[PDB]
This record gives C-alpha cells, structure tokens and sequence, in this order.
C-alpha cells in the first residue's frame, strides 16, 4: 500500500479504493 | 475516526480495512 497522510477526499478516495464495493466509513455516492 | 490515525498521523491498508463497512 503507501505511508501518506490521507484525509477525507484522499482518504476516502483511499477507502473506495481499499474497500471498494464493501463500502465503508464516510458516506457512499446514494 | 479513521482520519486521525490516517490524516493526523498515517494509517495503513489494514487500517483502512477495518473501516469498510
């Protein structure tokens, strides 16, 4: 993976990316 | 919240994990 300081939107970003179809913390398109 | 550990400070994949859903 990578060592950054993700937050909200790179985050998150990070998040879709990780969790994907999962979903996850934070708030899903709809 | 998952951004302290990854804004405040940096998380990891596993970290990340535990969030999703």
């Amino acid at each position: 993976f990578v060592n950054q300081h993700l937050c909200g939107s790179d985050l998150v970003e990070a998040l879709y990316l990780v969790c994907g179809e999962r979903g996850f913390f934070y708030t899903k398109p709809t | 919240g998952i951004v302290e550990q990854c804004c405040t400070s940096i998380c990891s994949l596993y970290q990340l994990e535990n969030y999703c859903n």
